[PDB]
């Protein structure tokens, strides 16, 4: 039961999603055909939160796989775990987007929707209890900042009481691999902040130093950088899905750690993160783990949390320890950075315990932070739009496919007041 | 004095990080003036977790104010008596309820607020 | 011939179910399927066939728990419809499981009783084991005292409330949950009991070197107390002690009925030697800071009524000589008006070892239950974080599209304003 | 009954325990495991099951000496509370022993005896075991006699000091840490034993024709002597003597209470042969300088009440006839004002062997326990070695920079400087 | 408990820590992977003195390697007993700072000097209970005289109340293998007599002579310099990890040693040393090894002893021997070197005895002196530099790396006054 249907979306999420599932068919034991190979019975019985079963004994996974040009799906559907998906399930255009945010709303968005919601519809009925939708996308390109950003925008309008978690993959502060990014993400913002629950906005050159300084590796493929973001994508339902001391699930992770309605953009992180010579001079212990996650060189997010406060906490962990240990450890780094954490919420420690490691490990930590560190990464945002709107460049592809002046002028001062609520209601400590 | 146990327990348990950098640096020349005082003390909300808000000094039985907080101390306000350790950055409870050459870290009480 | 049945809502409930029903299997020779190798008719309503079931109603919101029940030890003991599922958890959100989803299933489980509470003419009390920390442990007792003392009223209820811990904390919304369930459940509960998470955490690792403990140990610490309040009801005693009367001896007012319960021996296998486990020894240990349950000093109150459920071969001079040194100390400090508050039980019978346990295998225990002063500084703790969560209004809107008013919670405060200084009214002495 | 405990403050402390309480096992038959195959109710509080666990308190501050008796042949003697470790010495550093590392965990040591003092009612008096040079040793213990002459004042108190040697030493600081702890330990003590470390050297050498003792056969020597203290509480003679009626033959006045043992027959076991050891023959043998431990001419002052102690096999008409030649021999002169400043305690055990020891199986011993004026040039020597390390302020900085004022060390002198006065005050002769 | 911390520097320190980790790991039967191979549980006691445990029962030395270029690091790693090590440990630069004292502490060493304090921060934390830091340099070169001191200008700012012995291989007095090294030692110096409590100063002339006189060898090389120079390091703290009769630490070693808050410069002794077949000529007894030390041919500083007087003196012994002895021939050393010891200090011989020997010997002195016998290795450092100051050579190294002249008018002035101080307070007698 609770059931989660898997929108995919975009170039970036499709190459996620293709690395997700080799992720989830490993812990429950599927093979690329379908069938079961795992060796403990505990998989089985939730493999109907992410897998209906067909005949045959065979598995599917419940995962929409959309796109507007057929590139990415011919690569999936070729590549390995590709025959495992259902054939109906691949939607996707011919026109393409090609980033552009206006093609992907208004001009190809808006007309192949309906061949999307109502395979959403055929999923939502598979569900005996529908629990909530992950998307994983980009706010960088243009499908997975286009087209997810109307789905949320119609799914929210027909399942209105459902969590909604995304994953947007964040554009890095120094390098910019696209020339449009601070056109593509902040006609995003806009669009989630009033319609997703939660937001596990990820970057990519803090992902980089970890596969450089902690990984210790010399040439960090996508398939390496992928590979550690899915380990933290089932890191979080992994307490719905298994036994654990103390239960955990998307909406325990969600009332806990939103406090307004606005202020839900997380920045995840994972430990252990060994190397592949230097695994053997560390002691696998839960104070060792815990000191790994709250420096800053393993954030996800290419932020400084030292720069601004923490407000919620969340410490999902993994694995068979002692409860004493946590709770002992949740306390020494709460003394250490007790001049990082606010004031006016008292205990911001949230905690959540499995049973079953990750597949070869003995014990990891999948880390959830949410702090005012993000201020910033907006600031970076909405300065980048305050000097290409001045001059008004890359605006005539925008305003040839159905889009006004005034809306741009709409979001800015949108985030700006976003920025703020990072500002105004952070330092009122009464 | 005991100034080296003050100033290294102001940036790494109470006033620490990029967050109250206004706030530290206000502080410094603050008691700059002072600390030829011969023994000054910190205060913390809670041992839960330090925190910082006031800091004070000791001049030869008065505690005067220094820079929020209450002006003078007494034995009965302040629940525990502590001393900074310094290999573990943690907070050493001493048993002297009393005052002494050493004590640094006290935590006052709610029935006194 | 008496009867009382257990209720387990959330999960601190049911995994502390999972460790109490296994040992009152243990202490007289039921097997885990049921059956066995007259005094035990009072948990165990069994079939005319050759099996004893036992009164339990195991509650649920989320199917988690549940399923390591239906697949665990203990599957063929239970009643498979007394095991109660539901479909998504009220999720750390109150009004999720008072208003939206609890309100679905309240039929199932009031009728499952309804069943159970006709099965015997003694029907005696309530075992309610909850939490106070997630959204059912303190959002579906709320709800299901109001109705049982609608249907019933005149009986005799009994809450083992797991207390929110002032350093140790699993949960954001912690004291928003706590004081909305003291709106509801003050005015309609009996004795709600206080056992804390953090002082627990001190008694495994001193008084046992146990350094690296689990929730299975620290819920045999709270099946031995439980087994040994309903010790009575299963063993002849010199001087039994019965769950009516723990309502007439520790409540002193309608208001003030929160005892903080206190275990001894404690120690290790290892150091069951070594000493002499005396009965004037053994009562000291539990008027030490070192033995409490609840993370308050308790030499700052007064206790106002005690008890002491003695049970093993307990010679009852030796207790009037114990209790006789006690009242003349100095640190131990009662209150003026109460003339002396004690409260002895002796029972006949041994606690017994949990095979694979902590405890070492003692000839003599007390279970002490202490309604004292001292904990309104554990109620001054839960009015601080409501005044600092609340000016800022965090956490609200999850509970005002919920099905409920927002302005309830400046009147749930005065519910706890009232009560703090209750305390404060009890504390001090009635002169001339 | 009588009830003696033991604190072995110190590393010399404790290592004199350990070979004390190798005898008093031996003693009565008791195993290593507290095990045996009424009267050793003296130090020996029981359990109900058969085992007889002493009633000692080991504390130290640093963790290594501990270890070897957590690891050594007596592992499964003590309980495991006793033994009170710490985490960092005091290192021959006075106010590292007073103020920051004794103040942690002196509530430990305290409230460890205070469930030690309600086993028995006959509570007779402390055997505090400790030396001066240490830090932990002269250091620890004035604050511990600061503590129990406030909570229990009106008992009796013994200390056994190793004395710091006129000419060896093993310290640079040993000068430092007696005059500050004479400060504290002179107004709460009431008999301190000294015994010299040099003095036992020139026994161990010459008596036993041992030419390389150690350690553990220098502690031999004052385990004997301890256990011909307590041996009237152990067992049964003719004569006993109790542990209040040493404080008052041997206190004449309340500054002077500084005794010295003597011990006879300290021979070897070839010459166990030779001679007779009549009780006439080793009485001279305690009178001769070449039985003093201490490194002190006790022909140079007077003696003003000396203390026998016999045991074994004695007759009492000898004693009489031994001590009736003493008074009128030339070279033994008391002091005026006393008559006759004898005391005598006739005791029926004798000595047991210890195997592996020194001594040979003799059947009579013997612990003149002197209060003599020679050692005044012996408290004269430390008054010298101060000056010379004050003139210049030699290791000041180490105290003054542990909590310690440096005006206070020209305060602790000028109580050296009466009490060197006091023994010139009494040692002369009131004419008229 | 009572964790030690051993940073090492510059070429010299590296290269003595190379040997003093060989030493460590065959008392305590350590093999060069880093698991356990002893005989006696007593190795295993106190294990935890040096040792972070890992995984595996695998250990890991307690040591933080510092340098400016990777020329000893790349040594040292493809040396023996090299894996053991942490490659989190192994911080160092890349300009190297060649003899230049103003460039190791200014230039090159403040720039990179929070690259080591993390690790340093990060290894105090895995203490169970800190007790002291002991580095290994010397005087002469420029990274262990730059680089160090400005370690101790920082840990004393972070860890006060604890105690901070160096080991400083002083300049030989004939023969110098530096040109300028009276700058390198004059402005070292003045950085270690405020901040370090007890600091073991070596010469090399002297050390060339026992392995010439009383080892009866042809060839010193580095590797039996040092040699001899790490079972002195390892004769200090193996009081405070060996269960012996009269205990010793590090404390005790520092409270009884030094009198004035200045006067804490030692100058070490080891005995007994055969020969290779001159060994079956002496008796091996207390009285033999004793005679061996207070001579002027076994002490590793080049300075006559019988010039100057001893302060203070104290003799750590190991292996198992009869209390007598000791007492003894320590008070008969006492009766005919009765005019070389000093006055105002009676009983100024401070002794302690280990149980364990070193492994294959049966007994051993480790001798810790302290003189005024070193203010003519003072007097002769600052006489050098007053001719090469008058003329002011080789000062334009300094004057351009951040340096004032006035600098050199401070350290003047300071050394002078501390020969002062063996010459004020050496003969003051009441
Ligand atoms: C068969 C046998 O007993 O051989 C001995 C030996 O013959 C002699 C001659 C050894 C030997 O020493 C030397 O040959 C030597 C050469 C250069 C520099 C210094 C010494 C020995 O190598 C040294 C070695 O010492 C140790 O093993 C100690 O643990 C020592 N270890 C090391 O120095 C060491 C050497 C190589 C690799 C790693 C460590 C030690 C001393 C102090 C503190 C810690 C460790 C010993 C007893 C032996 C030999 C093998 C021949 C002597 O030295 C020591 C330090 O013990 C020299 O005079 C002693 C007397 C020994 O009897
Ligand atoms: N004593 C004890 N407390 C436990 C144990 N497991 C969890 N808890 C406590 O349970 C509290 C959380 O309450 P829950 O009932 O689980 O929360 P809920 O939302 O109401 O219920 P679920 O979400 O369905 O699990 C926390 O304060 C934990 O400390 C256990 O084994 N023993
Ligand atoms: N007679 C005797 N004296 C001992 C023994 N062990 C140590 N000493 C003496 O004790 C003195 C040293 O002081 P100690 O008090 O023992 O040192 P400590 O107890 O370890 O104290 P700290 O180390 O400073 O904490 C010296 O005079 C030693 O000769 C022993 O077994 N017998
Ligand atoms: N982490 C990660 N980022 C990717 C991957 N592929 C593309 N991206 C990022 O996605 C952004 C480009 O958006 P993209 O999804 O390809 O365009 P779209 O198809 O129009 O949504 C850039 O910031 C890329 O770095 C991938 O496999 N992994
Ligand atoms: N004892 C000893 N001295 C050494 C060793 N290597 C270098 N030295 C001495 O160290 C001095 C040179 O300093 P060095 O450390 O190499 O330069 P730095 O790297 O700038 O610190 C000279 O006096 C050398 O004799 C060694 O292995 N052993
Ligand atoms: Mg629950
Ligand atoms: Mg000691």
């Amino acid at each position: 039961m609770r059931e989660i249907v898997h929108i995919q979306a975009g170039q970036c999420g499709n190459q996620i999603g293709a690395k997700f599932w080799e992720v989830i068919s490993d812990e429950h034991g599927i093979d690329p055909t379908g069938t079961y190979h795992g060796d403990s019975d505990l998989q089985l019985d939730r493999i109907s939160v992410y897998y209906n079963e067909a005949t045959g004994g065979k598995y599917v996974p419940r995962a929409i796989l959309v796109d507007l040009e057929p590139g990415t799906m011919d690569s999936v559907r070729s590549g390995p775990f590709g025959q495992i998906f259902r054939p109906d399930n691949f939607v996707f255009g011919q026109s393409g987007a090609g980033n552009n945010w206006a093609k992907g709303h208004y001009t190809e968005g808006a007309e192949l929707v309906d061949s999307v919601l109502d395979v959403v519809r055929k999923e939502a009925e598979s569900c005996d209890c529908l629990q909530g939708f992950q998307l994983t996308h980009s706010l960088g390109g243009g499908t997975g900042s286009g087209m997810g950003t109307l789905l949320i925008s119609k799914i929210r309008e027909e399942y209105p009481d459902r969590i909604m978690n995304t994953f947007s993959v964040v554009p890095s502060p120094k390098v910019s691999d696209t020339v449009v990014e601070p056109y593509n993400a902040t006609l995003s913002v806009h669009q989630l902040v009033e319609n997703t629950d939660e937001t596990y906005c990820i970057d990519n050159e803090a992902l980089y130093d970890i596969c450089f300084r902690t990984l210790k590796l010399t040439t960090p493929t996508y398939g390496d950088l992928n590979h550690l973001v899915s380990a933290t994508m089932s890191g979080v339902t992994t307490c719905l899905r298994f036994p654990g001391q103390l239960n955990a699930d998307l909406r325990k992770l969600a009332v806990n750690m939103v406090p307004f309605p606005r202020l839900h953009f997380f920045m995840p992180g994972f430990a252990p993160l060994t190397s592949r010579g230097s695994q053997q001079y560390r002691a696998l212990t839960v104070p060792e783990l815990t000191q790994q996650v709250f420096d800053a060189k393993n954030m996800m997010a290419a932020c400084d949390p030292r720069h601004g406060r923490y407000l919620t906490v969340a410490a999902v962990f993994r694995g068979r320890m002692s409860m004493k240990e946590v709770d002992e450890q949740m306390l020494n780094v709460q003394n250490k950075n007790s001049s990082y954490f606010v004031e006016w919420i008292p205990n911001n420690v949230k905690t959540a315990v499995c049973d079953i490691p990750p597949r070869g490990l003995k014990m990891a930590v999948t880390f959830i932070g949410n702090s005012t560190a993000i201020q910033e990464l907006f600031k970076r945002i909405s300065e980048q739009f305050t000097a290409m709107f001045r001059r008004k460049a890359f605006l005539h592809w925008y305003t040839g496919e159905g889009m006004d002046e005034m809306e741009f002028t709409e979001a800015e001062s949108n985030m700006n007041d976003l920025v703020s609520e990072y500002q105004q209601y952070q330092d009122a400590t009464a | 004095t005991n100034k080296l146990l003050i100033k290294n327990a102001l940036i790494h348990l109470t006033l620490a990080g990029e967050v109250n950098k206004k706030e530290r640096e206000d502080v410094f020349e603050a008691m700059k003036e002072y600390e030829d005082t011969n023994q000054m003390i910190i205060l913390v909300r809670e041992v839960n977790v330090p925190a910082f808000r006031a800091l004070y000094v000791v001049v030869t039985i008065l505690v005067k104010k220094i820079i929020k907080g209450p002006k003078f101390l007494t034995e009965d306000v302040v629940d525990v008596f502590c001393r900074y350790d310094s290999g573990g950055k943690k907070l050493s409870k001493l048993s002297s309820r009393t005052f002494g050459v050493t004590t640094d870290v006290v935590v006052l009480k709610s029935a006194a607020i | 011939m008496r009867e009382c049945i257990s209720i387990h809502v959330g999960q601190a409930g049911v995994q502390i179910g999972n460790a109490c029903w296994e040992l009152y299997c243990l202490e007289h020779g039921i097997q885990p399927d049921g059956q066995m190798p007259d005094s035990f008719n009072t948990f165990f309503s069994e079939t005319g066939a050759g099996k004893h079931v036992p009164r339990a109603v195991f509650v649920d919101l989320e199917p988690t728990v549940i399923d390591e029940v239906r697949t665990g030890t203990y599957r063929q003991l239970f009643h498979p419809e007394q095991l109660i599922t539901g479909k998504e958890d009220a999720a750390n959100n109150y009004a999720r499981g008072h208003y939206t989803i609890g309100k679905e299933i309240i039929d199932l489980v009031l009728d499952r009783i309804r069943k159970l509470a006709d099965q015997c003419t003694g029907l005696q009390g309530f075992l309610v084991f909850h939490s106070f920390g997630g959204g059912t442990g303190s959002g579906f007792t709320s709800l299901l005292m109001e109705r049982l003392s609608v249907d019933y009223g005149k009986k005799s209820k009994l809450e083992f409330s797991i207390y929110p811990a002032p350093q140790v904390s699993t949960a954001v919304v912690e004291p928003y949950n706590s004081i909305l369930t003291t709106h509801t459940t003050l005015e309609h509960s009996d004795c709600a009991f206080m056992v804390d998470n953090e002082a627990i955490y001190d008694i495994c690792r001193r008084n046992l070197d146990i350094e690296r403990p689990t929730y299975t140990n620290l819920n045999r610490l709270i099946s031995q107390i439980v087994s040994s309040i309903t010790a009575s009801l299963r063993f002849d005693g010199a001087l039994n002690v019965d769950l009516t009367e723990f309502q007439t001896n520790l409540v002193p007012y309608p208001r003030i009925h929160f005892p903080l319960a206190t275990y001894a021996p404690v120690i290790s296998a290892e150091k069951a030697y070594h000493e002499q486990l005396s009965v004037a020894e053994i009562t000291n240990a539990c008027f030490e800071p070192a033995n409490q349950m609840v993370k308050c000093d308790p030499r700052h109150g007064k206790y106002m009524a005690c008890c002491l459920l003695y049970r093993g071969d307990v010679v009852p001079k030796d207790v009037n000589a114990a209790i006789a040194t006690i009242k003349t100390k100095r640190s131990i400090q009662f209150v003026d008006w109460c003339p002396t508050g004690f409260k002895v039980g002796i029972n006949y019978q041994p606690p017994t070892v949990v095979p694979g346990g902590d405890l070492a295998k003692v000839q003599r225990a007390v279970c002490m239950l202490s309604n004292t002063t001292a904990i309104a500084e554990a109620w001054a703790r839960l009015d601080h974080k409501f005044d600092l969560m609340y000016a800022k209004r965090a956490f609200v809107h999850w509970y005002v599209g919920e099905g409920m008013e927002e302005g309830e919670f400046s009147e749930a405060r005065e519910d706890m304003a009232a009560l703090e200084k209750d305390y404060e009214e009890v504390g001090v002495d009635s002169v001339e």
